[PDB]
């Protein structure tokens, strides 16, 4: 058995060479379903995974497309578990996608879909998410892979303030609110998932590189162990950097009092700071409109 | 200058005094990803177009 799969594989890689894509869809996928029939998942696994990698690589969307569908079927019906083995497989694929092809997305839902059947991640496993985002982003499907890298691992975050930078740099007219509308990002989806080691790392990168590009007027601020980076020119920035900190203190005397110094800010992230004052202040109270 | 000393000094107080106790959260704080729930209210659309320039 294992002395025969890996013959296999050079004959059909070899009629992938040779032109034969055709006969070397349909002969290893039929050969494919015998072993899932007798529940050789494992057998089949190893098969079809080769098999949609060399389509890959010899540009072959089609053929490399479905047989990554095929292999999540098993992946299901063996009821494969999410795992470094499980995972790398599929990010062994995802490299060799290309970031063009009409089925991008289906294949990604479908293999994080898995990893969330399998796994204790409501969202999808971690490290899964820190390759997908980056597929995603390949095919200029930005918003796509924020999220992703949102829920990604600590590559993911610096492959996130790199979106959100290079982003921000394609403005050819920046102004106060411009910078804030690509940094108040960090700051809010981070919180969410409560990631306060990520909204630090991120706004960090993500202010030295505004201060080394566009030279605004500042001066660093500290106090017990903190720092907030006090631009002369960027309230919205403070006001964000603040909101961070807020948070970390779990104290709604300060949250309360951060948002009436800065009314206007409180208008414009309404439903994002009645969402902060509820993960981190307990409140039950609508957010009153001050505009 | 002083053309921004009045944020500057609350920016700066409230900084103390937020900082006046070790916060609830430190700053390693990292709420396991697979106790994340839902994932708080959608962020706003930017009107710029994102590409990948060589």
């Amino acid at each position: 058995m294992g002395a025969k799969l890996a013959k296999t594989l050079q004959r059909f890689e070899n009629k992938i060479k040779a032109g034969d894509y055709y006969e070397a869809h349909q002969t290893l996928r039929t050969i494919a379903n015998r072993y899932v029939r007798s529940k050789s998942y494992e057998h089949a696994i190893e098969l079809i995974s080769q098999g949609a990698l060399s389509f890959l690589k010899a540009k072959q969307g089609g053929s490399g497309t479905d047989l990554i569908f095929y292999l999540l079927e098993v992946y299901d019906l063996a009821e494969v578990k999410v795992d470094d083995i499980s995972v790398a497989r599929l990010v062994r694929l995802i490299a060799e996608l290309d970031p063009s092809e009409p089925n991008l997305k289906d294949v990604i839902t479908g293999m994080n879909n898995w990893s969330i059947k399998f796994s204790e991640y409501k969202f999808g496993d971690p490290y899964l998410h820190n390759t997908i985002g980056s597929k995603l982003l390949e095919g200029d499907f930005v918003y796509e892979a924020e999220r992703y890298f949102m829920l990604g691992t600590h590559d993911s975050m610096i492959k996130y303030v790199d979106l959100l930078w290079d982003w921000l740099c394609q403005v050819d007219d920046i102004e106060d609110s411009t910078v804030a509308e690509f940094f108040s990002r960090l700051v809010f989806n981070y919180l969410f998932i409560s990631n306060i080691s990520f909204a630090h790392e991120s706004k960090d990168i993500f202010l030295e590189r505004f201060i080394e590009k566009f030279h605004p007027k500042y001066e660093k601020i500290d106090k017990n162990g903190y720092e907030i980076v006090f631009f002369e020119d960027y309230s919205d920035l403070n006001f964000l950097q603040l909101l961070l900190i807020t948070c970390q203190t779990a104290d709604a005397s300060y949250f309360l009092n951060l948002k009436n110094h800065y009314l206007d800010f409180s208008q414009a992230y309404k439903s994002e700071l009645e969402f902060l004052g509820q993960e981190y202040f307990n409140i039950v109270a609508p957010k009153q409109t001050n505009f | 200058t002083s053309a921004s000393g009045p944020e500057h000094e609350f920016v700066s107080k409230f900084l103390t005094l937020a900082t006046l106790t070790e916060p609830k959260l430190p700053k390693s704080y990292t709420k396991p990803l697979k106790d994340v729930t839902n994932l708080g209210v959608p962020l706003p659309t930017l009107k710029y177009k994102y590409k990948q320039n060589r």
